[PDB]
C-alpha cells in the first residue's frame, strides 16, 4: 500500500515535461527512502535518473516496495489536468495495475480522481560507477537552454570545451560557424544566477544537440543547472529539485578517436 | 560531420 | 428598413466566434423585438439558440421582419476587421441580398463600412418545448471549460451527474479514467468559483465532450455558465449576455444502447 | 451510460 | 577592413526579420558612407531599399567599398542568436567570403562570435529617381498593417484614395467587400499616433495586398509609415530606423489594360 | 473595375 501527497504538486507536473519527450515508458521504484527512476530513451544514447527523496513529500507511506511501470504520456496526459497549485496524490496498492493520482485544490471546492493504468515493465538498471569528473560548470539553466536552442539552428552536433577560466560552446554547419563563451562570474563568492566552473583538467568533447534539447525540458525545475564532464565519459546534466532531489540527464558522447 | 555517437551502455553496464 | 447599432461591438464579436466553429451558416430572423437565430449543427445532434434583445441596442429599427441567410465564417472575417472598443451598425435593407456592417471608432478618426453578401437557404424553424429540468447547475464559465478540455484528454464522453451536494464530471478511456467533483460552494462570498445547484432530483447523463468543447468557445460571452438537465433531454448550455439576451446550446444525451 | 448519439431531432420538431 | 558596431543590437534583427520573407539574397553595398540594399523579390513587382548612415553606427570603419551577398535566411537564423539588447558587431576584410557577427551581452560575460558564409551573385543596382509625389501619407505603422491585414481578408487588392480630407483604402471579393476611412487628425496636435497627409493631387490607386503585408514585417522599427503615392508610378512605403536611415519599400501599382 | 500587375522594372531602370 504506498501513498504520496505533495502539497506543491508542480513539481510532479515539472517532472513529467521534463521526462515525456525523452522517454515514453519507465519503471517507477518506490521504496521508504522515496521514489527512483532510471529509464533509457529508444536509441539507448541518453539516460535519465529521478531521485525523489520522502522527506521532499508532505506525506508518504510505501508499505512493500514496488517497481510501477508507467506510460509516461499517459501520465502527462493526467498530469496536464491537475492545477498548479493542486495538491496532489498518488497511490498505489500493493500489487494493483493502476495507479491513482488525486488533485486538490487548496481554496476551491474541487477534487479529481484519475485512474492511470500501468504496464508490465521489468527494465533492469544499470549502474552508474560514481565518480570524480574534469570538469564541473554550475550555471543559469535558462542560459543553458538558450545556448542549446540557438546552436541548434547552425549545427546538430556541438563542441563543449572547458578551462579554468570559462566555457565555450561551439557548432558549424552548411551557414557558417558559432562559438558561444561564457566566462566565470568574478561576482559570485555568494551569488545566484553565477557561472562557476571546477576545472581540474580541461575537457573537450562532443554532444548532438538534438538530446541537450530534450534535457532543457527541466528548465522550470531549477533557477540552475551543472554539466559534468570528463575525458571518456558520458555528460551529466543535472538540475535539482528543491528539497526532494534531483534530474540527471546522462548523453554519450559522440567520437572519432 | 566529424564522428560518431557512442552509446550510453558503451560506459554504463548492468547492475553488478 | 433595418438598422440595429451597438456601441459595444465586441459582443457581437464574441458571439460569432462561438457560433462560427460549429455552425458555417445560419438565418438571422431579425423582428421588432430584437434579434434571434436558431441552427443544429451538421450533424443535427446539438443546436444553438441566440437572443439579442432590441433594447440593448443603443438604437434598433425594423420596419419589416428579415430572415437573412448568413455565412457566419464571412461574418466573422469582417467583424475581426473591427475593434472591441469600436460601436457597430448592422444595417440592411428589407428585401436586399447584402448585410452592411459599420465599424467607427471611439476615438473618431477611423471609420470602415463592410458590406457582406448573404445566401439563400431554407431552415426549418424547431419548437423548443416548455421543460422542467430537475437539476440547474450554474457555475464559473472558465472551469466548466477546463473541465471539458481536460477530460477530453481522457475520454471522450463526459458523464454528468448533479445532486444536492456537488456535480461530478467523469470520462474514461484508454488510459485509464477521470472524475472531476464540483461541490456546491459551502461558505458565501458570491463571485464567479461560486458553484450553486437548484435540484429537484438528481441526473446524469452522457454527452460526447467533443461538442462541449466547441460550446465553450462562448465563454468569453460571460464568466457565468448554467447548465440545465433532465433524463433523455437535450442538456441545455446557457451563457448570459448582459443587457442583450442569452447564448443557448443545446446537446442531445447519448442513451444506454 | 451510453452507446447511442440521440439526435435533437428526436426532441425538437418543426413548428408547423 | 570592414567594422560597424551597433549597440542597438536589435535594429539589425528586426531589419532582417524584416527582410528575409520578401527576398532570398541580397548585396549588402558596405562604403564609407555606410550599409546600403536594394533589391527586387522572388518577381519583380516590388523594391525594397535599405539605408543604414555610417554616423548612425556607435562604431564605423570601411577601408574599401564592399559588396557582401548574403543568403538572407542565414543571416536571420544566426541573427536570431543574438539578444535585443546585445551589441552586435559586423565585421570584414577587404576579400573575405565570409562575415563575421559578434554578439556580446549587456549585463552578462557571454560573448557569442559567428562566422557567415558570403554568396556569390551579381545584380546591377535599379536607378531610383529622385521624385516629388501627389500624395504623402504620415501614419502610425501598426494602424497600416492592421488595413493591410484586414482588408488582405475581404480581397487581394487595395484601392488607395488620397484626399486633404484623409485616406481611403478599399477592398472586395467573393464574400462581399470593405471601406476603412482615415481622417486627418488636427484636434490639438499631440504625439506620433496620428495621420497627416500632405496632398498637390487627389490619387486613387490600385496596389496588391500580398506584397503590402511582406512590408509590414517592418512594423517593430518604427511606431510610423509614411506612403508616398502618385499616379502611374510605384508605392513607396518607407519605415524611418531611429535616426540612422531607413527601409524604403518600392512597389508597383496595377492599372488598367 | 479592372488591373493587372506592373514590374518595377517598367519604372526604373538600371543605373547604367
Amino acid at each position: 500500500m504506498f501513498e504520496a501527497r505533495l502539497v506543491q504538486g508542480s513539481i510532479l507536473k515539472k517532472v513529467l515535461e521534463a521526462l515525456k519527450d525523452l522517454i515514453n515508458e519507465a519503471c517507477w521504484d518506490i521504496s521508504s527512502s522515496g521514489v527512483n527512476l532510471q529509464s533509457m530513451d529508444s536509441s539507448h544514447v541518453s539516460l535519465v535518473q529521478l531521485t525523489l527523496r520522502s522527506e521532499g513529500f508532505d506525506t508518504y507511506r510505501c508499505d512493500r516496495n514496488l517497481a510501477m511501470g508507467v506510460n509516461l504520456t499517459s501520465m502527462s496526459k493526467i498530469l496536464k489536468c491537475a492545477g498548479n497549485e493542486d495538491i496532489i496524490t498518488l497511490r498505489a496498492e500493493d500489487n494493483a495495475d493502476t495507479l491513482a493520482l488525486v488533485f486538490e485544490a487548496p481554496n476551491q471546492e474541487k477534487v479529481s480522481d484519475y485512474e492511470m493504468k500501468l504496464m508490465d515493465l521489468d527494465v533492469e538498471q544499470l549502474g552508474i560507477p560514481e565518480q570524480e569528473y574534469s570538469c564541473v560548470v554550475k550555471m543559469p539553466s535558462g542560459e543553458f537552454a538558450r545556448i542549446c536552442r540557438d546552436l541548434s539552428h547552425i549545427g546538430d552536433a556541438v563542441v563543449i570545451s572547458c578551462a579554468k577560466d570559462g566555457v565555450k560552446f561551439s557548432a558549424s554547419g552548411e551557414l557558417g560557424n558559432g562559438n558561444i563563451k561564457l566566462s566565470q562570474t568574478s561576482n559570485v563568492d555568494k551569488e545566484e544566477e553565477a557561472v562557476t566552473i571546477e576545472m581540474n583538467e580541461p575537457v573537450q568533447l562532443t554532444f548532438a544537440l538534438r538530446y541537450l534539447n530534450f534535457f532543457t525540458k527541466a528548465t522550470p525545475l531549477s533557477s540552475t543547472v551543472t554539466l559534468s564532464m570528463s575525458a571518456d565519459v558520458p555528460l551529466v546534466v543535472e538540475y535539482k529539485i528543491a528539497d526532494m532531489g534531483h534530474l540527471k540527464y546522462y548523453l554519450a558522447p559522440k567520437i572519432e578517436d | 560531420s566529424a564522428v560518431l555517437q557512442k552509446k550510453i551502455t558503451d560506459y554504463f553496464h548492468p547492475k553488478k
